[PDB]
């Protein structure tokens, strides 16, 4: 049941700050629909930033993964610089039903804080990191510093 | 030393270990418990990912640590 599973993720990100989350409601406060947002890996173009993600997490919750769509623009090989959709297949796709989203978005901070091209979203964002290391530097960086704020 | 690896599954595992302990060790004891594959497990450590000929003393892993495992495909 989709209302018995997502207010458990709800009280353990409310309780806790140091898993650097928050699971914030696009309607009030309902079962489903959420921006659940990261702080950026440090170290790294990515550092220090809100990462806004719009989820739903389909009708049939415990069993289906949520469809993650980005408000904040990322020039990353494996999340969208255009679009808004992500690559990780067991996260999206072929899911382990107890994965809860407090362990899924701290997934993409570690997808995130060291880039390769090997699960791909946006196909010449990948060609561009396969050839670039000074380019997406300038890009990446940048793009943090304004759409993550 | 018990150093815990937050898994992409919900099942969280412990790793026994002392800063000697190479990376190789590590993907092994992830194999034996969970089952998951070398080429899946892209481990994450603050700063970092944990290259796969190395120690554990390269990374700074200090006593009870969480290594953060992301399951990475070819894919999706």
């Amino acid at each position: 049941s989709r209302a018995k599973r997502i207010m458990k993720e709800i009280q353990a990100v409310k309780d806790d700050p140091a898993a650097h989350i928050t699971l914030e409601f696009v309607s009030e406060s309902d079962i489903h629909h959420l921006k659940g947002t990261f702080l950026g890996p440090p170290g790294t173009p990515y550092e220090g930033g809100k990462f806004v993600v719009d989820i739903e997490v389909p009708m049939e919750y415990p069993f289906k993964p949520p469809k993650m769509q980005f408000d904040t623009k990322v020039y990353h090989p494996n999340i969208s610089s255009v679009t808004g959709a992500i690559c990780l297949d067991i996260l999206k796709n072929a899911w382990s039903p107890v994965i809860t989203l407090k362990s899924a978005l701290i997934s993409l901070q570690a997808l995130l804080q060291s880039p390769e091209p090997n699960d791909p979203q946006d196909a010449e964002v990948a060609q561009h990191y396969l050839r670039d290391r000074e380019s997406f530097n300038k890009t990446a960086a940048l793009w943090t510093r304004l759409y993550a704020s | 030393m018990q150093i815990f690896v937050k898994t992409l599954t919900g099942k969280t595992i412990t790793l026994e270990v002392e800063p000697s302990d190479t990376i190789e060790n590590v993907k092994a004891k992830i194999q034996d418990k969970e089952g998951i594959p070398p080429d899946q497990q892209r481990l994450i450590f603050a700063g970092k990912q944990l290259e796969d000929g190395r120690t554990l003393s390269d990374y700074n892993i200090q006593k009870e640590s969480t290594l953060h495992l992301v399951l990475r495909l070819r894919g999706g």
